[PDB]
């Protein structure tokens, strides 16, 4: 069938049936046979614009809610309904990662992008948590970041740019924060060189988003 | 312009701005959106020919298919020669999907270039000698193919200082390519492409090789040059400079995306400063590309203005 | 009540969340009032979307089911089968509603007149992928829109007008008729055009964005 999944999953991207395509694709994971590199970003592309969808909507009602009066009730209620199912895809890709993929990658570099993966699904609970959940969440998310370590590899600098703004966002640090990017992005613009076969396309706009995330924190 | 709220699923520019924009909106007339504060995350990915530009060109042979081209009115002084060997000793440590293989310098005195060129016509030749009729889709593939080896030499700080329809090449419908890259120790042919900013009189600007890229997609959708009536050079070059003259947006086709006759007047802004950049043209073409597919053949009754502010 | 159940759906809408809104909505018609103005545009964005987001997306099915072996064939057209039967069961839906619970009671001048419109346009998208007489039964739908509405409403009338476009469009996209597309499309420009001396401050933008849009249409057709 994993010629077929994948198939159906190639094809749902260009339909935009995101929530369609992580159904399908994460079946290839529960195989439990190991990814391909081409499996790995459709998977993670899938997972994140899905979430991606309840993340904005989040972002929204929750701001209407702010700006808010009864009808704040129903306001409250659509903020949990769009909570949980937050939260329970969230889950649904940590568990899978962590029950399959992270433990059947050794020394594949596939190794950090899967340790990626959990630090940043975590990140997103800790958006949506409470002061309860949040410390819970957060101490798991960053073990996952602080652990994904092994060098201007997209996967590196997206490592660095995801988990500075981590230290910024969550954590509230930007003297982390600052320290990480600026320290990640040096490593960067220092070196260049591999940019063509690396596929500048990619490692370029992550440099660059250091750079600006920079000018925001800054 | 009408507004509709919009999360974006794939990597997108803030046309105000140019920065990324994962949530906001989207001009459903025009995909123009408003830029509206959050740190951003990454993002997903997955024999003579002539005087030439300024080296006269020739159909040269060796190992290869190299063509050759000399230098013109510039000697071969050491500090020249010293920064062609500096600009050679970039564009022959380079190679890209969509520039010409750059194979070294002619060893002699009064430089020469040895080059590949690979048969399928200059795409001066499907412009102007034909205009090849084919499919608007593969229109937005040649502007995608050249806006992505562009987008390598403004990834290389290469600029190309005297970018032309003529120096860009199909391989027969193949793929497409960029020759007459860089090699600026030679500069100071024929002009149209040059931005008005420059003939005013650093014009061998970053943003100066997008203007040029901006009359190639002019030429593209339209099958002629800019100023199809006004053609005496000398006469509108100044002018064009001076603020009178711009190409005729109504001149394209029909049939092209509203979003494309946007891209183009966009990328002729005169004032430099906010001439979109590469990664963002080869964005809102990587948009278009897949956009074509899903537009229908005859427009319809949107959602009346139902979300703008 | 449907002062909370349009509340949703006001917040559903800007949440971007349309196939939540949708459902809330057809509760709406549930009460089987006559809907005020603006809940009655409330459902029509919301099931416009609810299949825009399908339609649009089997285009591009059907666009790359054109590529030519079996096993990648069979899923691009049983995938393809899957969106169009998704299509098909949310167009019958809104039908339903229509039938059931809006025209049955579309008792002001113009409500009736947008209820036909809009059971023009879900059947035209039926037709669209589907045999598929349902071509006939828009053209009805839109005669019977028509027919009202050339004596009920102002020329300048966004209905009116966003009528007439959706109209024309069906017999260029479903007909392939399009002297007669060209025929609804100049009288309606040329009608709204003749009565620019007065428009309602809203259906000023309104109109004159659907008449854009009309004018448009001429020209792909006329070209
Ligand atoms: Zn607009
Ligand atoms: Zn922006």
């Amino acid at each position: 069938d994993k010629n077929e999944l994948v198939q159906k999953a190639k094809l749902a991207e260009q339909a935009e049936r995101y929530d369609d395509m992580a159904a399908c694709m994460k079946s290839v994971t529960e195989q439990g046979a190991e990814l391909s590199n081409e499996e790995r970003n459709l998977l993670s592309v899938a997972y994140k614009n899905v979430v991606g969808a309840r993340r904005s909507s989040w972002r929204v009602v929750s701001s209407i809610e702010q700006k808010t009066e009864k009808k704040q009730q129903m306001a409250r209620e659509y903020r949990e309904k769009i909570e949980t199912e937050l939260r329970d895809i969230c889950n649904d890709v940590l568990s899978l990662l962590e029950k399959f993929l992270i433990p059947n990658a050794s020394q594949a570099e596939s190794k950090v992008f899967y340790l990626k993966m959990k630090g940043d699904y975590y990140r997103y609970l800790a958006e949506v948590a409470a002061g309860d959940d949040k410390k819970g969440i957060v101490d798991q998310s960053q073990q996952a970041y602080q652990e994904a370590f092994e060098p201007t590899h997209p996967i590196r600098l997206g490592l660095a740019l995801n988990f500075s703004v981590f230290y910024y966002e969550i954590l509230n640090s930007p003297e982390k924060a600052c320290s990480l990017a600026k320290t990640a992005f040096d490593e960067a613009i220092a070196e260049l060189d591999t940019l063509s076969e690396e596929s500048y396309k990619d490692s370029t706009l992550i440099m660059q988003l250091l750079r600006d995330n920079l000018t925001l924190w800054t | 312009h009408n507004f509709v709220r919009k999360t974006f699923f794939t990597l997108a520019f803030c046309d105000f701005c140019r920065k990324l924009l994962f949530q906001g909106f989207r001009c459903q007339t025009c995909g123009y959106k408003f830029h509206q504060d959050r740190s951003s995350s990454a993002p997903n990915v997955h024999q003579r020919i002539g005087s030439g530009s300024f080296g006269t060109v020739y159909k040269g042979k060796w190992h290869g298919d190299v063509a050759v081209k000399m230098l013109n009115v510039t000697a071969p002084t050491p500090q020249q020669l010293q920064a062609f060997k500096n600009e050679v000793g970039v564009l022959r440590k380079t190679r890209h999907v969509n520039i010409l293989l750059f194979m070294g310098y002619s060893t002699k005195p009064q430089l020469a270039i040895v080059t590949q060129w690979c048969e399928g016509s200059s795409l001066y030749h499907h412009l102007h000698i034909i205009e090849t009729k084919f499919e608007m889709i593969k229109l937005i593939d040649i502007a995608r193919q050249t806006a992505q080896g562009m987008d390598y030499l403004h990834a290389k700080s290469i600029i190309h200082r005297d970018l032309k329809s003529n120096n860009i090449f199909l391989h027969e419908d193949l793929t497409v390519k960029i020759g007459d890259f860089g090699l600026a120790t030679v500069k100071s042919g024929s002009i149209l492409w040059m931005a008005p900013e420059v003939i005013r009189m650093n014009p061998y600007s970053f943003q100066s090789d997008v203007y040029a890229f901006g009359i190639v997609l002019y030429e593209l959708m339209t099958g002629q040059l800019p100023y199809s009536n006004i053609n005496n050079r000398d006469q509108i070059i100044f002018m064009v400079g001076r603020g009178y003259l711009s190409p005729d947006l109504s001149k394209v086709r029909s049939n092209c995306p509203k979003a494309m006759k946007r891209l183009m007047a966009e990328c002729l802004k005169k004032k430099r400063d906010e001439r979109p950049l590469f990664p963002q043209i080869l964005a809102s073409i990587e948009l278009l590309a897949r956009s074509l597919p899903k537009i229908h053949r005859s427009a319809s009754e949107p959602s009346l203005n139902r979300a703008g502010f």
